[PDB]
């Protein structure tokens, strides 16, 4: 994001985040900028209601003066605290999945970091007291593990990176898991300049995909609800084409 | 007055202009547990505070030491706090050493005590601001002497106008207590007059005025009429809720037992044809065969019972009571059915409620079962919505079983003989026996002691007397004394109805423990239940032969 | 004679279908459950009966033998309207349902049965002393004929029928038919012993 | 809430290895830590059912003095029933002294 | 949110939350309009619908302050085209006589029924009891072609054209788990 067009717009955006990271089987990149408004939204907004609250307990707690009158008083504050509420428990909610699925992929993460050749950094991927929470639990848990039974492992196997041998202890994330969507299409409002779409009989506008373990093709028109696999549509997911439900 | 009945909207008004917030619990309503006229009312008022999102809180108390202590816990924050059930007949202000100068600022806070015990302590109005009552129309007209002399008593010669003064005070006190409104009847009152009456509310006020049917027939008849206009005024889709002016009798749960049974328990049929001996039972069964239903047929379910019989049945008990004398029997009730889940009736239901609060679920165990009490009511009070109705079965069976357990009880106090006539008062008490354990409820003892006096009262004695029983607790070693009223047969005319039976009972003993040294615990709201020693009951009871009542 | 069986059979499912406490249809989803699982079966409660309406409940308690069989029919045919879709027009293998019903009425003793009790729904209890083998009952009969040779199909009720007189329309026989056993439904029969 | 709740699960916490014991407390250690950073005015440990109702009534569970809250105080009388804000008593809730949500 | 496996589909309270957080229409009971008084000043909804609002007269707002407005007497909601029985008639032939294609309705299909039914009771046109009988029939009808449908599991992909939120999310984790295992079943072969 560069600019917002309203913050009804930036509600959207982190319902949709939301919604596509839940099911994703893999670890998505992060939206700095929109949390960096919303997280100032909700300072400017909690800032505003603690000081009228307190202009009108001052004003009824300084004399008997007039009581406020129930009508336009009670409903707005109310609906903003309501609001406030729930926006807090969307963040919640998708900062604690995130911190389920760091947990999860720690060490594949960490030996992706070190490879000089990945374009993909951990910074980008990542806040920055997530990137301190994955050091510090990778680091109490190895300190764990290697007191209570490493300690007595012998020193040929004793690393506990090994991807050699039999089996291997790095827990990649399955591409191939099947998801459902819902072909979004282009998101301007135009929806008919993207230079990939092609047309079938009666229109119909529709995305071409191929799956190159079984060597098919299949169309996906726009309005059509999908039982797909999930490495073939990283692309359009990732460029806000298609929507998983 | 202090609120007369034009008033009520206004006193309502300041309550919202005091507790009406975004954030803050400024209403605590207290209330007598063990009664139903207090839970109707209560439940009226919560869904009222509901309707334009009052927040509060619903604590149930049991005795004068729990709400002083309660008041005492109480923070300054809360504005008003609501006394239903009780508080008429004494001096809060003395009781709670309010200080009205530590309250003014005037009003720092509001008490609005709602109570319908009709002797009730004249200085709490006349004297004081803070406290506030809701009066039923009784001042006004009532007490046009009595405030004369207490503005008056607020050259020699002039000590005649303070006797007269003093005279005239002790003439009012020296009165029994009595009940002469509903407080369910008045909230439906405020309620008509504000605007936001419903079926609910009218189920809930035909529920609080059908509960006084058993002691308070006068009121219940003077009031009567109201709720019969009222309801007028306001396809079995299995949506629909139909309140109807069905006939009805006298019977103990017709229409969710048998009909034998039903003939069987019920009070009025039990005292009219001595149930107790073999005449009874034989002058039942000739009953039976001369109206025509057979006895096996007689003792199924409701349900099945034949469709037309059930039919025909006003027409059988019609052209077969009179011979009985048993024509007093049928009356008219309220009738509710909600869809496709059957019928009730106000008795019925509100038999299931004492029920259900009588049984459900030395000091230590008094709070034990102090805690008990009030875990009922709140189990009662839950009860009520529409929703739950395994909760309302379950007290149904529980009313059968304590109706069996009530009057195998009874019928062995009156093959023994118990009850021994004295000069003035009669006296019975429950030494020992079965299933005693029961008793230590005060409502269970009044049912107890209310078949016992309207069996007393069906009978050739021309004595009217006040009854006093007793019961035993072994674990405390303590006696459950309760006084009781006369009653006149149901069956009697106005005219010897100039004034209701009054009580003595708490005069008589709080003068007794006043002028001696005796070891009871006064605390119960009714006034007229103490406990006492065993070992102290005796030279108690004697003094109570030799003191005025 | 037909309309009055209609008319129950009407009242019946309409019964089935309209039935409904708080926000849920009972029987609806106890029929879903009950085929998806292979019982075709249906659990009645009398006072579900009575409370719905009081009519039904005499009808079926002056006469049980005659009514019963119509209710059966109708669930049969709900079954059917909620569980297979028309498609704008098969296995069809849905026999007749089977009605069980539950009650909570007074109980009879068996030495109290008399002739009072002919032909009337009771309750009543005692213990099981033996159990016979289960036999079989036929239900669908296909028939032919021996002259005339012509195919023909009978439906049996178990509540409360011989081989008709004279042929279907030259000169047959009085009773020229015999049973195909092939192509024949069948059901299964116990007896009991009550003490 | 990172607490590990030894007022209130098992008592001791013992049947757990020393190891397991010591990992528990970093791991209450970095979960306090967590929420002091970027997201201190939003509290992560808190409930996850979305909030549905404003005003609901509650019921006490457990007696115990009067605690303050935003411009009032709420008296824990034994056995009695609140109707107040939802967003208020969530934490007594999840401690275990309301009930009937 | 982990607990145990509820990180991987959604929880019924989320998708009433999920379709909660969408317009409607909305009959307003009493007057705002400024004097020409406290800014409602929202963040995630337009105000100046709120703001400028006249008694008896359309407009549109979030479903949740709709129903807060409905607990009190300043609202009254008007009833979407959808929830009547002209159109539930037309709509039940439709499924009838087309035994393979699912009918068009809102994603929000039988969520805002069953809010509509639970708290506006009184203001809808038509009685309660059939409208709830027909949704229960076109649920009925639509669960038997899910299920008609269900025999044919590719290892490829599968289309469902028109199914609600809560039809796919009771589904997903049965027919998602089996592909997979389909597919590994396959990759693992070759
Ligand atoms: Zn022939």
């Amino acid at each position: 994001t560069q600019i917002y067009v309203s913050p009804q717009q930036d509600f959207s955006d982190l319902m949709k985040s939301w919604k596509n990271e839940r099911c994703s089987p893999e670890l998505l990149p992060y939206p700095h900028q929109l949390m960096k408004r919303l997280l100032n939204r909700i300072s400017m907004q909690s800032q505003l209601i603690e000081n009228i609250s307190m202009g009108f307990l001052d004003m009824q707690n300084a004399s008997n003066a007039n009581p406020p009158m129930p009508n336009e008083s009670k409903l707005p504050l109310l609906c903003m605290e309501t609001e406030l509420e729930r926006l807090k428990f969307v963040i919640r909610s998708y900062i604690r999945c995130r911190l389920s699925k760091i947990d999860k992929f720690s060490l594949y993460l960490r030996q992706l970091n070190e490879d000089e050749n990945s374009l993909i950094s951990l910074t980008d991927l990542l806040s920055k007291d997530e990137i301190k929470y994955h050091d510090t639990h990778s680091l109490i848990w190895l300190k764990l593990v290697n007191d209570s039974i490493l300690k007595y492992m012998p020193e040929e196997l004793q690393a506990i990176n090994d991807t050699e041998g039999s089996v291997n202890m790095i827990d990649e994330p399955d591409w191939n898991k099947f998801v459902f969507i819902h072909v979004n299409g282009p998101p301007d409002g135009k929806w008919n300049e993207d230079p990939l779409l092609q047309e079938n009989e009666f229109g119909k506008p529709c995305y071409t995909v191929t799956i190159p373990d079984l060597k098919e093709e299949v169309e996906l028109t726009i309005g059509s609800i999908y039982v797909m696999r999930y490495e073939v549509i990283r692309d359009l997911l990732r460029d806000d084409k298609v929507a998983l439900i | 007055m202090y609120y007369g009945i034009s008033q009520f909207s206004e006193a309502y008004n300041k309550i919202l202009r005091n507790s009406s917030s975004h954030s803050s619990c400024q209403l605590v309503i207290f209330v007598s547990c063990l009664n139903i006229d207090a839970l109707c009312a209560t439940k009226m008022l919560s869904l009222l505070f509901k309707k334009q999102l009052v927040q509060s809180q619903i604590v149930p108390i049991f005795g004068y030491s729990e709400l002083r202590r309660h008041y005492s816990q109480l923070d300054d924050n809360i504005n008003s706090l609501l006394l239903v059930g009780f508080g008429g007949v004494i001096d809060l202000e003395a009781f709670l050493e309010i200080d009205p100068q530590e309250y003014v600022i005037s009003f720092r806070r509001d008490i609005y005590v709602l109570d319908a015990h009709r002797p009730w302590n004249l200085d709490n109005i006349f004297g004081s601001q803070i406290i506030q009552c809701f009066d039923d129309g009784t001042v006004d007209d009532t007490l046009g002497e009595q405030k004369e002399a207490y503005y008056k008593l607020l050259r020699k010669q002039r000590k005649k106008q303070i006797h007269e003064y003093e005279g005239v005070l002790e003439e009012y006190y020296s009165q029994g207590t009595t009940v002469v409104n509903s407080i369910s009847a008045q909230i439906y009152s405020l309620l008509s007059a504000i605007g936001e009456t419903n079926l609910s509310n009218l189920w809930l006020n035909i529920l609080g005025t059908t509960s006084l049917d058993i002691a308070y027939a006068q009121v219940y008849n003077r009031l009567y009429p109201l709720l019969q206009d009222e309801v007028k005024r306001l396809v079995k889709t299995p949506d629909t809720l139909t309140l109807n002016i069905q006939p009805d009798y006298y019977l103990f749960l017709l229409r969710h037992s048998s009909l034998y049974d039903s003939f069987y328990y019920s009070n009025y049929v039990n005292a009219k044809l001595s149930l107790w001996n073999e005449n009874g039972k034989k002058r039942l069964h000739k009953m039976f065969a001369r109206m025509g239903i057979p006895l096996s047929t007689a003792q199924e379910t409701w349900l099945y019972m034949d469709h037309s019989i059930k039919r025909e049945l006003g027409i059988i008990f019609d052209k077969n009571l009179d011979r009985y004398g048993l024509q007093d029997i049928i009356r008219d009730g309220f009738v509710r059915t909600l869809g496709y889940r059957g019928s009730i009736s106000a008795s019925e239901f509100v038999e299931a409620l004492t029920a259900l609060l009588e049984v459900g679920n030395s000091a230590q165990k008094l709070t034990n079962l102090r805690k008990r009490w009030v875990s009922n009511f709140w189990l009662s009070w839950d009860a009520l919505d529409d929703r739950k109705v395994e909760l309302l079965n379950r007290g149904i069976q529980l009313a059968q079983d304590l109706q069996r357990a009530i009057f195998n009880t009874g019928v062995a106090i009156l093959e023994k003989k118990l009850i021994k006539h004295l000069r003035i008062y009669r006296l019975c008490v429950l030494q020992d026996g079965p299933d005693l354990d029961l008793y230590r409820n005060p409502l269970t003892l009044l049912r107890l002691g209310n078949w016992l006096i309207e069996c007393c009262a069906e009978s050739e004695d021309k004595q009217l007397l006040p009854m006093v029983l007793a019961s035993i607790d072994e674990n405390t070693d303590t006696y459950l004394v309760a006084g009781l009223t006369p009653r006149y047969p149901r069956g009697l005319d106005t005219i010897h109805t100039k004034k209701p039976i009054l009580n003595n009972f708490s005069m008589a003993f709080q003068q007794i423990t006043a002028e001696t040294d005796a070891k009871v615990r006064i605390d119960n709201f009714e006034s007229s239940i103490i406990e006492i020693r065993r070992e102290d009951l005796s030279p108690f009871l004697e003094k109570l032969t030799l003191s005025g009542l | 004679n037909d309309d009055d069986n209609t008319e129950i059979i009407k009242s019946f499912k309409n019964f089935i279908l309209e039935f409904r406490l708080d926000s849920q249809f009972i029987y609806r989803d106890q029929l879903r459950n009950n085929i998806l699982v292979k019982n075709y079966s249906l659990t009645v409660n009398m006072e579900h009966l009575i409370g719905y309406n009081e009519d039904i409940y005499k009808k079926l308690s002056d006469e049980p033998s005659d009514i019963i069989p119509l209710f059966e029919t109708a669930i049969t045919q709900v079954a059917k309207r909620i569980s297979i879709l028309s498609r704008a027009q098969l296995l069809n293998s849905l026999p007749t349902f089977q009605l069980i019903l539950n009650s909570n009425a007074n109980q009879i003793p068996l030495r109290d049965l008399d002739s009072e009790h002919v032909s009337k729904i009771v309750r009543l209890s005692g213990i099981i002393i033996s159990t016979s083998v289960l036999s079989s009952r036929a239900t669908y009969l296909s028939i032919m004929c021996r002259n005339c040779r012509h195919t023909t199909s009978i439906t049996i009720n178990n509540f409360n029928v011989s081989l008709p007189r004279s042929c279907l329309s030259k000169n047959c026989g009085p009773d020229p038919y015999i049973i195909i056993h092939e192509s024949s439904k069948f059901i299964d029969q116990q007896f009991l012993k009550l003490q | 809430n990172g607490l590990d709740l030894m007022s209130s699960s098992q008592q001791d916490t013992n049947n757990l290895s020393h190891q397991e014991q010591e990992y528990l407390k970093e791991y209450c250690d970095l979960i306090t830590d967590l929420k002091s950073g970027d997201l201190v005015d939003i509290d992560l440990s808190g409930s996850l059912v979305p909030p549905s109702d404003v005003f609901i009534d509650v019921r006490v569970l457990k007696d115990a003095g009067e605690i303050q809250t935003e411009y009032g105080v709420f008296n824990l009388i034994k056995d009695s029933q609140f109707f107040v804000r939802q967003s208020d008593v969530e934490r007594l809730i999840q401690q275990g002294y309301l009930q009937k949500i | 949110s982990l607990p145990a496996h509820l990180q991987q589909t959604f929880s019924p309270e989320e998708i009433q939350f999920i379709v909660e957080n969408e317009p409607i229409k909305i009959f307003p009971r009493i007057t705002t309009r400024q004097k020409i008084h406290t800014r409602w000043q929202l963040i995630t909804t337009d105000d100046k619908a709120l703001n400028n609002m006249v008694a008896m007269r359309s407009t549109e707002v979030v479903l949740w302050i709709a129903l807060l407005l409905k607990q009190q007497s300043k609202c009254s909601i008007v009833a979407p085209q959808w929830l009547t029985t002209k159109e539930l008639d037309r709509k039940i032939q439709y499924e009838k006589t087309h035994p393979d294609r699912f009918s068009e309705l809102p994603w929000n299909w039988l969520v805002l029924a069953r809010i509509l039914f639970n708290k506006a009771k009184d203001d809808f046109h038509d009685p309660i009891h059939e409208l709830r009988g027909k949704i229960q029939d076109l649920r009925e009808i639509r669960q038997i072609k899910v299920l008609k449908g269900l025999k044919y599991l590719n290892e490829s992909h599968l289309q469902l054209d028109n199914l609600s939120l809560l039809e796919i999310n009771e589904l997903r984790p049965f027919i998602t788990e089996i592909m997979d295992k389909l597919r590994e079943i396959h990759t693992a072969s070759l």
